[PDB]
RNA sequence: GUCUACGGCCAUACCACCCUGAACGCGCCCGAUCUCGUCUGAUCUCGGAAGCUAAGCAGGGUCGGGCCUGGUUAGUACUUGGAUGGGAGACCGCCUGGGAAUACCGGGUGCUGUAGGCUU
RNA sequence: CUCAGGGAGGACAGAAACCUCCCGUGGAGCAGAAGGGCAAAAGCUCGCUUGAUCUUGAUUUUCAGUACGAAUACAGACCGU
RNA sequence: UUGGGGCCGAAACGAUCUCAACCUAUUCUCAAACUUUAAAUGGGUAAGAAGCCCGGCUCGCUGGUGUGGAGCCGGGCGUGG
């Protein structure tokens, strides 16, 4: 035959990578650039803004490291979307920059600093940097963990960046990324990226399915038309959404139920169960041929 | 009943003429596979040199194309068609792929054009499964399980089924 | 003509007849070889100290 | 032709096998290590006898060789040719150098290889015969008349193991009857019990 | 003689260990030095950057100087007749808080607090660390059996 | 005489031949009558030797 | 009880095969007008929600391999210091202290930090 | 993005040209001697570049604790990505 | 899985011995320039008043944050650990 590779040779000499590389969710290349702090700093955080784009969700999270594991300051999820007055749609551009909108909001509602770095409310696609007042605390500043997303032009990974920098919070960045920016000529054009933002993208999409085939457009948005969602209000509904957020962002728990504690999995066979259960399938063995000889 | 998702489907067709030389040769063998499919095709070089086959390391050697989608089933049915729906039990491969060859490229149903000429090609078929993405994505990369794997077994019975075709020992 | 190359025989009855001392141990070691930036706006607080005398 | 023993005896120097750095080195005298009736089964073979050192020196492989002749002549004359099996487990892989004097003298006098020795330890097994049980005073003699072909003192001691193996004789038949022992040609394969139940299966099927 | 190489020696030294290669854990990196603290060096060969010399390898000193990525430590030298205090900087990755003065400092809370303890009561308690003493007479019951009689054994010649 | 078991001698007060002093015994007593151990002859005293 | 985002220590966590997954989630999945990128919308990026736990993922199993931790090996091998000990030597024994590693035989098969869910 | 190598396949194509699937802890590669180190990299392929630029001091290595060479942490500038 | 000799097959991955390369569990013997392990002896640090402890002040350094770090003063603890 062939020499077999993964022998017991092979499995003494193997050595695992991490449980977060074996998984596959954490690059560890870019991790310890992203986190670790000047030893001069003397154990001042270093934060960071975690936004992870799932397939029907939007995570955004503020986190800062210690020895036991990062510590998250503040969590916005896309699903709290419902609760502003976007139902449908939560993992587009318009959501996450509605995302970066409310944990930008919600960590300044928990620091106090809601007057102080108002942000940019009637939101242009520009370059928005926020400036630290004098004789005034200090604008939040963090960095993008844009994760292992291929961070390209017009990615949601900068659409939630957006959100948190028109939201107040000191992001630095360059308006390269952003939608709207043509590489043939090296330019941004913030209109392009303010249709982006209130997603008018997907509001020609709808026009043209609607003048193309109605068929085709009652299986690409289902939820759309059951929702009552049109592309001539989606504008309002996404400033009305902005304007929602930025009144009220403070989070409130569910209240959590008391349960009748039911186990759902199978607990670990114990040592004597395990003894048992191969001396009977030795003895079924044994009289399996004394039975039949 | 069966679970639709462990539906057998044609991930991708690969198709790729072996030149042996550089020159027009390979111009015209490209415009063949770009006539033949609609998509320009890519040039692949040589690994490292051989004297005795005229190749040189770096040096453009042979023609390949990709295919997916509903385009790469036409593509097989006209390969099969010359084929006629037969195939060996050895063309079958262990992870559940198959392939053959066409000596002339005239037989799919392209016209001749003097210029050109005759080349032959060969024909591969990637089968796959939905869920075949799992291990080529970036996010969270893993394997394909065992219960999902395709067999040579499995591949056979499944080109006996939907063309119709014979599969004669050898 | 060939000499001995090398020995340390003798030298670590040598070294102790004056004894192996550690260095002079002081508190208040200087402050050279301290990194610079640190180190002048150190000299800012020192400069300043006086400042909040009355307050203090 | 080459020096006489009692130069290259004692292991004075570090082990200097054949390898990437000591090259050219000559081939070893012995090159055959074990013969007879070396292709037979375990349960046929049950009494061995070993030769075992009672120094720390070197043996070389044209002793090695002359030592393992004179047993294998006087064992095939004594019990046949296909009665026993002799085993040398000594391989000479220690590489002792010559510096040739032609006059340089002692300028740079690293020697060229000359021959290859075996290292040995006090209580280590030179050569060992298995054979049946009535060929014991046999086997006792014939590795009495290879000690002569060493430096050094031996001992000649009959094993309490069956044949080849590091299993006791009093307890290798219940052993295998049980089944704990496998028949491997030469030598037994142990079964534990800490494999999956499908060898166990195979192996009381 | 020898070389005046730099890393000559080192091959097993600032190797890495058993199944213990690749990427470098955090914990190392963000973990905080100030000075005065008392860090024992241990060179790694997977960064090559600030590595200590190899006359500091499990050697202990004390940090006088904090940068971004390295610490500058206070090591004792034996040289040739004397002892000398070193100033090196080192990157972070071969850096180690040592626990030797960890227990001192437990130490010190303890007595402080066994201090500020039996004040009020007026006894005295033991503060010093005391030797490990002789220990004090105590009576071994041989209850039920008799002792066993152990006895040499005769040789047996195994080789 | 060895460097390490002249130290020991001395810091036990026992500098010339047919030197005598009492000392108290714990583990760091007994871990220096060792390395003196062939260059002394130590006991236990009695009272009446007191 | 359990999941998701980000982690700490990096196999008690890996590898092979099999079984089961309620709810939320994570996914597979459906598409290419827009952002973006390819020989190929397979990957990447974008817009979705018809179907499905098949796979990934989680839990569990295997007289499983590995790994981790013990016993045996064994007070053995080795070794600090000592002798006007033995031996022709090679080397060995004793006094004084310290003390390993295979084969072989058992046990175990991730703990946990922050934030947010489901089990109302 | 993943290498060396291997297995099973595909016209000419064979030991060895090219395509595809799977296994692959590094068995490849990193200019050279060897050693150490390295896998979403320090390897391969691209895009943009000149931090191979100017300027003080300090430190380590050889060491007398002197130089040269080489090297490590900073600081002041101007830059690249 | 290909061969070195075949042989009954004109012949077929057929009969069917075989010997070597290969594969799989075993086995004998080794390494100054091999190593999963791994001592004894040894090499560094610590075993306090230059330490703990509180309060206040300064900074042009560092920062969401009279945050962090460092330097200054003013006291209190002596069973001298
Ligand atoms: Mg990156
Ligand atoms: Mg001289
Ligand atoms: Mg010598
Ligand atoms: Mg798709
Ligand atoms: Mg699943
Ligand atoms: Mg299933
Ligand atoms: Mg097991
Ligand atoms: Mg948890
Ligand atoms: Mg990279």
């Amino acid at each position: 035959f062939v020499k077999v590779v993964k022998n017991k040779a092979y499995f003494k000499r193997y050595q695992v990578k991490f449980r977060r590389r074996r998984e596959g969710k954490t690059d560890y290349y870019a991790r310890k650039r992203l986190v670790i702090q000047d030893k001069n700093k003397y154990n001042t955080p270093k934060y960071r803004m975690i936004v992870r784009v799932t397939n029907r969700d939007i995570i955004c999270q503020i986190a800062y490291a210690r020895i036991e594991g990062d510590m998250i300051v503040c969590a916005a999820y896309a699903h709290e979307l419902p609760k502003y007055g976007v139902k449908v749609g939560l993992t587009n551009y318009a959501a996450a920059y509605c995302t970066g909108l409310l944990l930008a909001r919600r960590l300044l509602n928990r620091f106090g600093m809601d007057k102080i770095y108002e942000g940019q409310v009637e939101v242009t696609g520009d370059e928005y940097n926020v400036e630290s007042i004098d004789g005034q605390p200090g604008a939040f500043t963090c960095y993008l963990d844009a994760g292992l997303a291929r961070t390209t032009t017009g990615n949601k990974v900068f659409g939630a960046l957006k959100g948190a920098v028109d939201g107040g919070l000191s992001i630095p960045h360059s308006t390269k990324r952003f939608p709207g920016y043509d590489s043939e000529s090296k330019e941004f054009n913030a209109e392009v990226h303010r249709k982006h933002i209130m997603g008018q993208n997907v509001a020609d999409y709808m026009r043209y399915l609607m003048e193309e085939d109605e068929d085709a457009y009652k299986k690409q948005f289902s939820q759309y038309i059951k929702n009552n969602v049109t592309p001539d209000m989606m504008e309002e509904m996404y400033k009305k959404a902005h304007a929602a957020i930025r009144e009220n962002p403070v989070y409130e728990k569910k209240p959590k139920r008391e349960v009748k504690k039911k186990r759902w999995n199978r607990p670990k066979m114990s040592l004597a169960q395990k003894k048992d259960r191969v001396a009977q399938k030795k003895a079924s063995f044994l009289r399996a041929q004394e039975r039949a000889a | 009943k069966e679970n639709p998702m462990r539906e057998l489907r044609i991930r991708k067709l690969c198709l790729n003429i072996c030149v042996g030389e550089s020159g027009d040769r390979l111009t015209r063998a490209a415009k063949v596979l770009e006539q033949l499919t609609g998509q320009t095709p890519v040039f692949s070089k040589a690994r490292y040199t051989v004297r005795s086959f005229g190749i040189r390391r770096n040096e453009k050697i042979a023609v390949h194309c990709t295919v997916r989608g509903a385009k790469a089933e036409e593509i097989l049915e006209k390969g099969l068609k010359v084929r006629e729906y037969e195939l060996r039990k050895n063309n079958f491969s262990d992870t559940g792929n198959f392939g053959f060859g066409i000596q002339e490229h005239i037989d799919l149903g392209i016209k001749y054009d003097p210029s050109i000429g005759i080349y032959g090609l060969d024909f591969y078929v990637v089968l796959g499964r939905p869920g075949f993405s799992i291990a080529d994505k970036k996010r969270r990369t893993g394997c394909i399980g065992a219960k999902h794997r395709i067999s040579k077994e499995e591949a056979m019975r499944w080109f006996q089924q939907k063309y119709d075709g014979i599969i004669l020992p050898g | 003509a060939k000499s001995k190359n090398h020995t340390t025989h003798n030298q670590s009855r040598k070294w102790h007849r004056n004894g192996i001392k550690k260095p002079r141990s002081q508190r208040y070691e200087s402050l050279k070889g301290v990194d610079p930036k640190f180190l002048r706006n150190m000299r800012f607080a020192k400069k300043h100290n006086k400042k909040g005398l009355k307050k203090m | 032709g080459r020096r006489p023993a009692r130069c290259y005896r004692y292991c004075k120097n570090k082990p200097y096998p054949k390898s990437r750095f000591c090259r050219g080195v000559p081939d070893a005298k012995i090159r055959i290590f074990d013969l007879g009736r070396k292709k037979a089964k375990v349960d046929e073979f049950p009494l061995c006898g070993h030769m075992v050192s009672d120094e720390y020196e070197q043996l070389s492989s044209e002793a090695l060789e002359a030592a393992r002749i004179c047993a294998n002549k006087y064992m095939v004359k004594s019990c046949g040719k296909d009665g026993f099996h002799i085993r040398v487990r000594l391989h000479p892989f220690h590489v002792i150098r010559i510096n040739k004097m032609l006059q340089t003298g002692m300028r740079g006098a690293f020697g060229k290889p000359q021959g290859t020795v075996a290292r040995v330890h006090i209580g280590q097994v030179i050569m060992s015969i298995r054979t049946k049980l009535q060929n014991k005073e046999h086997v006792v003699e014939a590795l009495r008349r290879a000690k002569f072909k060493f430096p050094g003192r031996q001992k000649i001691h009959i094993s309490k193991k069956w044949g080849f193996t590091k299993f006791n004789a009093d307890e290798f038949e219940d052993m295998v009857a049980e089944k704990r022992l496998i028949p491997d040609g030469c030598g037994v394969k142990y079964i534990p019990n800490r494999g999956p139940l499908d060898k166990w299966r195979a192996l009381h099927s | 003689t020898n070389t005046k190489g730099k890393r000559r020696g080192t091959r097993y030294m600032f190797s890495r260990p058993f199944r213990k290669h690749g990427v470098v854990p955090l914990a190392t990196y963000m973990r905080i030095y100030k000075k005065g603290d008392i860090v024992d060096i241990k060179g790694m060969g997977t960064v090559q950057k600030g590595m200590p010399h190899k006359c500091y390898h499990g050697k202990t000193g004390r940090v006088y100087n904090v940068t971004q990525h390295a610490v500058g430590i206070v090591v004792n030298k034996q040289v040739k007749g004397k002892i000398l205090a070193k100033r090196i900087n080192v990157r972070i990755e071969h850096i180690k808080h040592s626990k030797s003065r960890d227990s001192f400092l437990k130490r010190v809370k303890e007595n402080d607090q066994k201090k500020k303890e039996a004040k009020e009561k007026g006894t005295w308690v033991q503060l010093k660390r005391q030797p490990a003493p002789p220990r004090e007479a105590h009576f071994v019951r041989t209850n039920g059996k008799e002792p066993e009689l152990l006895e040499p054994i005769p040789y047996e010649f195994m080789a | 005489v060895s460097p390490k078991v002249r130290k020991v001698l001395q810091l036990l007060r026992l500098r010339q031949i047919f030197n005598g002093t009492f000392v108290k015994l714990n583990k760091a007593s007994i871990n220096m009558l060792r390395i003196v151990e062939p260059y002394i002859a130590w006991g236990y005293p009695n009272l009446k030797s007191v």
